C-alpha cells in the first residue's frame, strides 16, 4: 500500500493533512459547542449574578 | 518525489501517527459519553 | 501598415534617446521642479474631493462606486459671501480650489520652461494660458458678485446642474452674445481638424505630414492642399498658416468663454431682456395674456430662506 | 543614514520635501481657520473659556439663502 | 476488470474518488440531520430551560 | 455485439456511463421522494411538536 | 488508434456482467420497494 | 494542423465532455422543476 | 465527424465555445433572478403554490 | 485529458483561471450583501426562521376589503 | 505514462479491498442507526 | 511546491499578491464601517447585546 | 517552444488535484452556509 | 530574508512604501475628522464620559 | 531566472509569512468576534 | 521521524512554531477570559462604588 | 539545501526537549487552573 | 542550543525583541491599569475637591 | 544590481526603520487610547 | 552622482535644518497649546 | 552569512543572561504587585 506515496512529497502530503485536521477539528469543536451547551454551562457557573 | 524504498519509511510512521491519533480521539469520545452521552 | 520597423540603439540619435538637446534633458517624461510640486498640489486636491465624496455617502465603498457620478464636493452656504466657511459647509471645497488652481499654474509654468528648453516658440503655454483664463473666470465672477457659493461644484453630475442652473438663473445664456462667439469658436475648432486633418491624410501619400518639411521646402503635397481649397472656396491659406487658423480658433474659444462668463450677474444679469433691448429675440405670437389682477396674482417672491423649523399646526 | 543620499539624489528630494512641508501645512491652516475653535482671523482675541467647544454638528449653517446685500 | 486503471494516474484517481465521496457525506448528513431530527434533539436534551 | 467498441477508447465508454447512470440515478429519486410520501413520513415520525 | 477487436471481446465480456450486476440489484430494489408501497 | 489520429481522440473527449455537461444541466433542470416549475 | 477537427482549430473553438455557454449562462441566471417568480435569493424557500405569478386575462 | 496543456500554454491558464474564480466569488458576495436575506453583515445573527424572505402570492381572491389599524 | 498493467493489478486490489473495508464500515453505521432510529 | 515559483516571476507574483490583499482588506474595512452593527468609530464602545442588528423578517 | 508530455502529466497531476481541493473547501462553505441559512 | 532588496530594488519599494503611509495616515485622519466622536478639532477638549456615541438616547 | 535551489529558499519565506499572516488574522477575527459576533 | 527535518531550515521552523504557539496562546486567552469571569471578578474587586 | 539528516538528529532532539518541556510547564498551569475554577 | 543564532545578524535580532518587548509591556500596562483601578485611586488621592 | 553584502546592510536598516516607526505608532495609540478609547 | 564623505557633509545639514525646524514648530505648538488647548 | 558558530555561542550566553535578568525582575515586580493588589 506504500506505494501510493512515490512520487509525492512528504511535506506536501503531511501540510494538506495538517491543513484538513485543524479545519475539521475547529469545524468539529465549534459544531459541539453548539449542541453540548458547553463552555455555556461553564460561563453560568461562574457568572456574576 | 519519493521513491519505493522512502516510500516504505513514510508509510510506517503515517500509519503509525494515523492509529496513534485515533487511538487518543477513541479515549476522548469514551470521556465525553461518559460525560453527556449524545443518544 | 503591418510592416513596422523596431529600432534597438536610440532614435532620436521601440525605444528612446537618452542625452540632452542643449539645455533640455531627454528620455524621462520632464517634470522638473515646478511639475513634481504641481502633482503634488494636484494630487492634495483629488484626495480632498474623492474623500468628501465617499464620506457623503457614509463611507460605504459600494454606493462610493454605484452612485459616484452623483456626488459632489459643494461650495459654502450663500450667506457667507465672501468670508470663511465652516469645514463641512464648503471648507473643503475652497482649500481643494486652491490646491487645484496652484496645480494648474505650476503644471503652466512646467510647460514654459519645457518650451523655452526644447529652444521651442512660446505658442503652446499660451494656448493652455487661455484655458487657465476660462478656468479663473468660475473663481473671478463669484468674487465679482461677492459670494464663494455661486462657485462650480466639485461632481460629474453635479457640475452639470450647476452649468444648468447658472444658464437659468441669468436668463437664458444663449443670448449672451461671448457665449454664442464662443460657440462659433468651438465648432469653428472642429471644421478647421476635420478639413485640415483629411487634407493632410488626403495627400500623406505625397509626404504632405512632414508638414515641417512642406513648410521650409514647399513640395507639390503643399502645393496640392493649396489648390483644393482654392479651388472648393475661392481661398486658401498655406502650410504654415493653416496652423495660426487653428491655433486662433481654439484660443478664442475659451477667451471669448472666460469675457462671457465675467460679464454675467455683474453687468447683465438677465441676457434674454438684454437680448431684447439689443435686438435679439425673435417674436412669437402670444401664448397666454394676463389680466391685470392677475400680473399681481401671478407675480411671486423671490426664494428666500429655507425653514429651520418642524411645525406641528396642533389647532 | 547618511547613505541615504547616495541612494536618492538629495536634489530631487528636497523638492518632494519642501512640497510635502507645504501642502501639509496649508492643509492645517486651511483647516483650522475654517474650524469654529480656531477660525484665529475672526475670533483669535477670545479667551480659551470663550471659545467654542464641541461644535461639531455637520450643518451648523444654512445651506439656502440669498446672497448678501449687494451695497 | 483490473486493465481498467492502464493509463491512468492513480493520485488522480484517488483524488476523484476522495472529493466525491467528501460531497457525498456531506449532502447525506445535511439530508440526514433533517430527516432524523438529530442533533436538534441532543441540543434540546442538553438546553437550559 | 462486441464489434461496437472497437475504434473507441474504454475510459470514454465508462466515463459517459457512469455520467447517464448518476444522472439518471438522481433524476428517479428526486422523482421518487416527490411520489412516494417518503422521506417526509420519516420527518413526521421524528419530529418534535 | 482506439480500441482493437480482441481487446472489445475482452471488454464487452466485463460490460455485459456488469450490467447484468447492476439488473440484479436494481431488481432487488424493486421487489423491496414494491413489497413496501405498491405504485400500481 | 492536426492529424486524423489527433482529432479522433479530441472528439472522443470533446463528445464526452458535452454529454457530461448535458447530464448535469438535465439534473439541474429537474430539480429547478420540481422545487418551482414554470409550466 | 471529427474530421470538423481538420477544419477548425480546437484551440479557437474551445475558447469561444467556453466564453459563449459562460456568458449564456450567465445571462439567464440575472434574467431569473431580476423576475419576481425566481428572485431565489429573497424568495427561495417559498413553496411553489406560494411563489409569484403574473397576471391572468379577466375575460370580462 | 493532460494533452489539453499541450494545445494551451499552462502558465497562462492559471492566470485566466484565478482571475475569473476571483471575479466570480466577489460577484455573488456582492449580489448576497445586497440582498435583504442574506445581508450578513447586518442581520448575520439572525435565525433562519426569523431571517428575511421576499413577498409570496396572496393564495386568496387578493380582494377581501381592509379593515383600518387599530387606533 | 499512466499505470502498466502490473501497477494495475495491483492497485486494483487495493482498491477492491478499501472500497469493501469502507462498505463494511457504513454497513455498522446503517446497522446502528436502524436500531436507533428505524426509516421505514 | 516550490516549482511553481519556477513557472511564474515571484516579482510579478508578489506585486500583485500585495496589491490585492490591500485592495481587498480596504474594501472590507469600509463595508463594515459603513454597515450600522459594526460602524465602530462611532459606536465601538457600545458591547454586543445593544449594538445594531438588521430587521428580522416583515411577516413578524 | 511547448510542453513535454511528461511535464504536462505532472502539470495535470497537480492542476486536477488543486482544483478538487478547492471544490472540497467549497462544499465545507456550502455545508456551513446551507445549515446557517438555507436558501431553499 | 535580507535577498528580498536582491529581487526588487530598494530604491522603488521605499518610494512605494513612503507614498502608501502618506496616503494612508491622511485618509484615517480624514475618517476621523468627519466623525462626531473623533471630531478632535471641535470637540477633543471634551472628557470621554462625555464624547459622544453613536447611539439613540434613551426613551427619547 | 530562478534556479530550483532559489525556488526551494524562497518557498519556505513564502509558506513561513503565509502562515504568520493567518495567524494574526486569526486572532484579528478571535478578538472582533468575542466583541461583536457576526453569527 | 526526525528525517522530516531534513530539507528544511531551522530558522523557518522556528519561525512557523513561534507563530502558531503566540496565535493559540492568545486564542485561548481571549477565550478562556469569556468564560470564566476572569479579570471581571479582579476588576469588580478593585473598582470604586 | 538546507537540514542534512545530522543536523536533522541534532535539531530534533531539542525540539523533542522542548516540546516536553512546555507540555509540563502548561501542565501544571492546568492544574492550578483546576483547583482554582473547574470547568467540568 | 546555541547554533540557532547561526545566520542571524543580532541588531535584527535584538531590534525585533526589543520592539516585541515595548508592545508587549504596553499592552500589559493599558490592561493592568484598567482592571487594578490604579492610577484611578492615584487621582482620586490627590484631585482637588 | 546590489551585492548580497550590500542587501544584507540595507535590510539591517530597513527592519530597524520599520520596527522603530511602529514603536513610535504604538506609543500614538496608547496616548490615543487613554485620552478617547474607541472601544 | 554624490561621493560618500559629499553625503556624509550633507546629511550634518539635514539633521541641523531638521531639528531646528522640529524646535522653531515646538515652540509654535506650546504658544498655541497655552492659547487654546485642543485636548 | 550573519554569526559563525563561536558568535552565536557568544551571542546565546549573553541572551540567556539577559532573559534571566528580565524574568528575575519581572519576579520581584510581581511579588510586590501580588502584596499590594492581589488578582486571586
Ligand atoms: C443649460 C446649459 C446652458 C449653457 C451653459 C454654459 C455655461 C454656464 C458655460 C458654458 C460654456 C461653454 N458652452 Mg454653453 N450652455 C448651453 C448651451 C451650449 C451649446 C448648445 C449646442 O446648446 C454649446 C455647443 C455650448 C458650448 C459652450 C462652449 C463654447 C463654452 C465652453 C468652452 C470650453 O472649451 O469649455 C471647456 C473648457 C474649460 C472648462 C477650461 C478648463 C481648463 C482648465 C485649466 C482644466 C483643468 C483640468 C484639471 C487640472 C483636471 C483635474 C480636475 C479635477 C478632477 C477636479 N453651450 C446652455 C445655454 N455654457 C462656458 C462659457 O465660456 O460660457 C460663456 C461656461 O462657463
Ligand atoms: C544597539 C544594538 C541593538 C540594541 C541593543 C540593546 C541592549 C544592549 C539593551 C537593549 C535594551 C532594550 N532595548 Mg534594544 N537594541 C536595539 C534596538 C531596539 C529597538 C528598535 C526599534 O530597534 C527597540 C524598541 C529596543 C528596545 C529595548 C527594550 C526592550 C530594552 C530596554 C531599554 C530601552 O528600551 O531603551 C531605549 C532603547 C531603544 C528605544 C532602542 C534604541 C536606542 C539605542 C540606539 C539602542 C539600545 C540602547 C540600550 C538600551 C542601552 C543599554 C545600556 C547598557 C548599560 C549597556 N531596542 C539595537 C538594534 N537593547 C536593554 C535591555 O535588554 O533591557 C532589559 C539593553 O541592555
Ligand atoms: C484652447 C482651449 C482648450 C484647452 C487647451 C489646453 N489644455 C491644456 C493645454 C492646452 C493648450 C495644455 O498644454 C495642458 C496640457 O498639459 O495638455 C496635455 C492642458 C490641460 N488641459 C487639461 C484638461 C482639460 N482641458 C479642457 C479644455 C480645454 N483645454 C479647451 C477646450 C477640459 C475641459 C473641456 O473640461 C479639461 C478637463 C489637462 C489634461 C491639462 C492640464 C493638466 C494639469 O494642470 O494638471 C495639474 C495636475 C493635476 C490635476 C494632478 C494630478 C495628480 C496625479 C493623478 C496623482 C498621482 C500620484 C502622484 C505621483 C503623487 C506625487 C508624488 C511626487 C513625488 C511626484
Ligand atoms: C420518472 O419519469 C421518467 C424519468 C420519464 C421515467 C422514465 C424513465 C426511463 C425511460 C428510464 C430508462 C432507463 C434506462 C434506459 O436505457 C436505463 C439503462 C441502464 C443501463 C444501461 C445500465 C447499465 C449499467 C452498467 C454498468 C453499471 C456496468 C458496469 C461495468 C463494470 C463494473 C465493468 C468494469 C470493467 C470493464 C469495463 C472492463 C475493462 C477492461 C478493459 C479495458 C480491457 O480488458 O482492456
Ligand atoms: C432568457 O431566455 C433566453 C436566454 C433569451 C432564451 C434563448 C436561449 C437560446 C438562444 C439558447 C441557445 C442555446 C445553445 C445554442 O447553441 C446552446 C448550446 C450549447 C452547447 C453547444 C453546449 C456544449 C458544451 C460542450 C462542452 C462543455 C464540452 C466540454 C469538453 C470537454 C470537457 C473535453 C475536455 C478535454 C479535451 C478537449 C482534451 C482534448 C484532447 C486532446 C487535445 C488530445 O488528446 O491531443
Ligand atoms: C438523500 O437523497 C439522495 C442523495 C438522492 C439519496 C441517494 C443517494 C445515492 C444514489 C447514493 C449512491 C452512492 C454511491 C454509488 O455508487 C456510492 C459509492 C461509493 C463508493 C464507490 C465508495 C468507495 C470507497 C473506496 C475507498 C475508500 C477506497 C480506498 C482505497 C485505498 C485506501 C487504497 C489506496 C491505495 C492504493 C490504491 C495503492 C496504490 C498502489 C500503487 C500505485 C502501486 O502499487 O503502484
Ligand atoms: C462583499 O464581499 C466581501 C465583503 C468583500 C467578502 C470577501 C470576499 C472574497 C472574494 C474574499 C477573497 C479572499 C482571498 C482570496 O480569494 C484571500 C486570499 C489571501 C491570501 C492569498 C493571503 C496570503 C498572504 C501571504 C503573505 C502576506 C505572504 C508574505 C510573505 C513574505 C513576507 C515573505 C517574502 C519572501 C522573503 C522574505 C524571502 C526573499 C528571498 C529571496 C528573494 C531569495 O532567497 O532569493
Ligand atoms: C477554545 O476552543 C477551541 C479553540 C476550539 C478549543 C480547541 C483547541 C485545540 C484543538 C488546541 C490544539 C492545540 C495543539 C494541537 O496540536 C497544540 C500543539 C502545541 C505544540 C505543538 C507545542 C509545541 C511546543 C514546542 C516548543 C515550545 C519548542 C521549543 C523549542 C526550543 C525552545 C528551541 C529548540 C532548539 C533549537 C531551535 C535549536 C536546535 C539545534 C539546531 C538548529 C542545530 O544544532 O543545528
Ligand atoms: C492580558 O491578557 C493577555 C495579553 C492575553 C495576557 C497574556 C499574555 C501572554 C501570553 C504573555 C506572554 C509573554 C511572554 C511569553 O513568552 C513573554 C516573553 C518575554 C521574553 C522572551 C523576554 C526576554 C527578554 C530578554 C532580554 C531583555 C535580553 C537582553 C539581552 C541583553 C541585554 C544582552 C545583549 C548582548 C548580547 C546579546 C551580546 C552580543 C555579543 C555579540 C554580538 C558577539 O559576542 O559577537
Ligand atoms: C483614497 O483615495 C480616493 C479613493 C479617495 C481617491 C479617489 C478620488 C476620486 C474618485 C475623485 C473624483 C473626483 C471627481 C470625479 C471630480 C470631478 C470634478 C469636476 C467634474 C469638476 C468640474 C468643475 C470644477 C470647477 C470649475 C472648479 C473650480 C474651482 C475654483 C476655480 C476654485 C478656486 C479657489 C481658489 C483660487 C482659492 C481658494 C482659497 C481662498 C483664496 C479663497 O482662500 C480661502
Ligand atoms: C488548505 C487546504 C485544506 C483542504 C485540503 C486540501 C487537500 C489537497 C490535496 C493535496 C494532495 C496532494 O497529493 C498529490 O501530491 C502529489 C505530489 O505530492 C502530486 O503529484 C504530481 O507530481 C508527481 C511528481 O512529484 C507526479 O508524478 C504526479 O503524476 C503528479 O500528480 C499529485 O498531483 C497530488 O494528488
Ligand atoms: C500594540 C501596542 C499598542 C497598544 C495600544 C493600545 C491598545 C488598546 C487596547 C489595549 C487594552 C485595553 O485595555 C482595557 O482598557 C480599558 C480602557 O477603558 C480599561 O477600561 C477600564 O478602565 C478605564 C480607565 O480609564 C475606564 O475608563 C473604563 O471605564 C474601565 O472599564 C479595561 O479595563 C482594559 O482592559
Ligand atoms: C525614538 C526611539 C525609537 C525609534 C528608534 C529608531 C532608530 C533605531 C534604533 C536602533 C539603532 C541602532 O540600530 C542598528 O543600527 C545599525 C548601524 O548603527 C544597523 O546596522 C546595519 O548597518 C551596519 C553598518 O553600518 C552593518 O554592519 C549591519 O550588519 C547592519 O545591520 C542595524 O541594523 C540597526 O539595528
Ligand atoms: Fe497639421
Amino acid at each position: 500500500m506504500h506505494r501510493i506515496w512515490m512520487g509525492t512529497d512528504p511535506h506536501i502530503i503531511m501540510s494538506a493533512l495538517g491543513s484538513f485536521l485543524v479545519g475539521a477539528v475547529l469545524v468539529m469543536h465549534i459544531w459541539a459547542y453548539g449542541q453540548f451547551n458547553w463552555p455555556a454551562t461553564l460561563k453560568a457557573k461562574y457568572a456574576t449574578p | 518525489g519519493m521513491t519505493e524504498e522512502e516510500a516504505r519509511r513514510f508509510h510506517g510512521y503515517m500509519v503509525t501517527g494515523t492509529l496513534g491519533y485515533v487511538v487518543v480521539a477513541s479515549v476522548a469520545h469514551f470521556l465525553a459519553w461518559s460525560w453527556r452521552p449524545w443518544f | 501598415t503591418r510592416v513596422q520597423v523596431r529600432t534597438v540603439p536610440e532614435p532620436g540619435i521601440f525605444s528612446y534617446l537618452a542625452g540632452k538637446f542643449g539645455d533640455a534633458q531627454i528620455g524621462p517624461i520632464y517634470l522638473g521642479w515646478a511639475g513634481v510640486l504641481s502633482l503634488i498640489f494636484g494630487f492634495i486636491a483629488i484626495e480632498i474631493i474623492g474623500l468628501n465624496m465617499w464620506a457623503s455617502v457614509g463611507w460605504d465603498p459600494v454606493e462610493f462606486i454605484r452612485q459616484l457620478p452623483w456626488l459632489a464636493l459643494e461650495p459654502p452656504p450663500p450667506q457667507y459671501g465672501l468670508r470663511v466657511p465652516p469645514l463641512n459647509q464648503g471648507g473643503w471645497y475652497l482649500m481643494a480650489g486652491f490646491f487645484l488652481t496652484v496645480s494648474i499654474i505650476l503644471w503652466w509654468i512646467r510647460i514654459y520652461r519645457r518650451a523655452r528648453a526644447l529652444q521651442m516658440g512660446s505658442h503652446l503655454p499660451w494656448a493652455f494660458a487661455s484655458a487657465i483664463f476660462l478656468y479663473s473666470t468660475f473663481f473671478f465672477q463669484p468674487l465679482l458678485v461677492g459670494s464663494w457659493s455661486e462657485m462650480v461644484p466639485f461632481g460629474i453630475f453635479p457640475h452639470l446642474d450647476w452649468t444648468s442652473a447658472f444658464s437659468i438663473r441669468y436668463g437664458n445664456l444663449y443670448y449672451n452674445p461671448f457665449h454664442a462667439l464662443s460657440i462659433a469658436f468651438l465648432y469653428g475648432s472642429a471644421v478647421l481638424f476635420a478639413m485640415h486633418g483629411a487634407t493632410i491624410l488626403a495627400v500623406a501619400r505625397m509626404g504632405g505630414e512632414r508638414e515641417i518639411e512642406q513648410i521650409t521646402d514647399r513640395g507639390t503635397a503643399a502645393e496640392r492642399s493649396m489648390l483644393f481649397w482654392r479651388w472648393c472656396m475661392g481661398f486658401n491659406a498655406t502650410m504654415e498658416s493653416i496652423h495660426r487658423w487653428a491655433w486662433w480658433f481654439a484660443v478664442l474659444t475659451t477667451f471669448t468663454g472666460g469675457i462671457g462668463i465675467l460679464l454675467t450677474g455683474t453687468v447683465v444679469d438677465n441676457w434674454y431682456l438684454w437680448g431684447v433691448k439689443h435686438g435679439l429675440v425673435a417674436p412669437y405670437p402670444a401664448q397666454n395674456q394676463l389680466t391685470p389682477e392677475q400680473q399681481d396674482l401671478l407675480r411671486g417672491r423671490y426664494q428666500g430662506t429655507a425653514p429651520d423649523s418642524f411645525p406641528s399646526y396642533v389647532v | 543614514m547618511h547613505r541615504i543620499w547616495l541612494m536618492y539624489d538629495p536634489r530631487r528630494v528636497m523638492v518632494a520635501l519642501v512640497g510635502f512641508l507645504a501642502v501639509l501645512a496649508l492643509v492645517i491652516h486651511f483647516v483650522l481657520l475654517s474650524s469654529q475653535r480656531y477660525s484665529w482671523i475672526e475670533n483669535g482675541t477670545l479667551g480659551a473659556d470663550q471659545a467654542p467647544v464641541g461644535a461639531s454638528a455637520p450643518a451648523a449653517a444654512a445651506e439656502m439663502s440669498p446672497l448678501p446685500p449687494g451695497r
